[PDB]
């Protein structure tokens, strides 16, 4: 399966998807330079709704316990 | 593997039983997962090549990796003797004559002959270059692999 | 059984095959050159219409992980 | 076995028991697969004759293949006999009798007849003249039973 | 369970008949010159008619590989 | 049983726990089957009498045979005493004694009486001779135990 293909289900824990992330992110090999952009950026764009509106509201600079405590609820 | 004694010589011992049976074991329950490269290098510590076609011929199942990986390890070897082509005139008899891609595959060389050129000095790391193609192959594996 | 026995199904996967077809190929105990000739041509031959279809189109010269991800949709 | 001492000579040490219940668990679980071959290779290094037959005479079930074997080491012992003839003359006080099959076999030799010459110098390597006798007809096996 | 008590099915395939005879044989303790006469005769003198039938053809001279793969379809 | 140390000498050391429960294990598990005489002679190494007694003393189960097995060890024993006489007049000073049936059997005789005898010189195997009554009881064990 490839990374792209990894997204957040609609009543799918965004734990048990960044679990699945990081473990997708473990198997790619790409410059630590790129997994850094693929962190920001994929992570939060297949984030379902409800839980991407809720990362919106952290804004940028947050951190992996911050998002995984603001996502908590949803 | 080849180990240092007590004594403070490198000398040749036996791998263990329960050693061999961790190795098929983490094949057993973790068949291709990454998992299996670090545990692959911490179990292959001091390994000669002869104990790593050892343990690649005594896996069972998977054996369309086991073909990808050895057909890996032959491209690999001979590109070893591209890259490094054989030296000028004959063999010193002082000497000990260089490896190619074979011998790095424990395939031309004997344990004796292995245990020359680690033991040696300079030595040499036949078991590092096997390695690196290991892993080198155990990634086309695992991208392959992945679903 | 042998190796003239290991064919595809018609809804088999090839990578289920291509197993079956090394694990026998671990019994057989032939040189090097005519495991060659059976690699190149017994496979093929033996995999079913719509891989065999595919495969046709990959051309010589290919390498097992591009057939494996050729045949993959089959 | 005869495995090399920390003194630095080649003495004999006893087989494990849980080698031993190694070699039975691989028999039990993976019977004629060819997994078998390169296991039981890594299990026999360093062992005697006697140790071989102890490995093959503790074998239960599978008894058609265990009588075919037998049958393979004698062919391979007759064999051994035909190629090697006994020697001119008497065998001198200064030195220790050639082998015949069955000292290979282990059969009409002593453990330290079979220290003897393992350990002289020359030394003669009755392990694995038996060791390809047994591999050979693990072959006959491999290829019987497949199906 | 004596050694003449040793008997092929007529369902039973001969491979499995020839293991329960080596293991019979295995508890039997007798000179190897009967035990010899004992492996020509007897097993054959048990084996079911079909099998029978097929071991005749094969003659004198015939050694266990041979005769198992003889009687295989049976 | 009795081992040869480091320093080059023959020294009495236990037997291991595991090797016990190894012994016990066999013996649950196979039960009268053939298999367990080649494993008793593997596990009966280097053995003392008295550490064959103590094996035999252990068992669990099977009291018939256990009973038919003594009676063969004592008529073996029986025998042992008739074929071998007693020697003319009374024992040297500067020697130690002839064993007798019971002192191959373990009962009259003490371990280190055991250790004299086998490590002296020239050495006399009263292991060897309990273990071929052991495996005569055990043919007959077999033979009968069969169905």
């Amino acid at each position: 399966t490839s990374i792209l293909d990894i997204r957040q289900g609609p009543k799918e824990p965004f734990r048990d998807y960044v679990d699945r992330f990081y473990k997708t992110l473990r198997a790619e090999q790409a410059s630590q330079e790129v997994k850094n952009w693929m962190t920001e950026t994929l992570l939060v764009q297949n984030a379902n709704p409800d839980c991407k509106t809720i990362l919106k509201a952290l804004g940028p600079g947050a951190t992996l316990e911050e998002m995984m405590t603001a996502c908590q609820g949803v | 593997p080849i180990v240092q004694n007590l004594q403070g010589q490198m000398v040749h011992q036996a791998i263990s039983p329960r050693t061999l049976n961790a190795w098929v074991k983490v094949v057993e329950e973790k068949a291709f997962s990454p998992e299996v490269i670090p545990m692959f290098s911490a179990l292959s510590e001091g390994a000669t090549p002869q104990d790593l076609n050892t343990m690649l011929n005594t896996v069972g199942g998977h054996q369309a990796a086991m073909q990808m990986l050895k057909e890996t390890i032959n491209e690999e070897a001979a590109e070893w003797d591209r890259l490094h082509p054989v030296h000028a005139g004959p063999i010193a008899p002082g000497q000990m004559r260089e490896p190619r891609g074979s011998d790095i595959a424990g395939t031309t060389s004997t344990l004796q002959e292995q245990i020359g050129w680690m033991t040696h000095n300079p030595p040499i790391p036949v078991g590092e270059i096997y390695k690196r193609w290991i892993i080198l192959g155990l990634n086309k594996i695992v991208r392959m692999y992945s679903p």
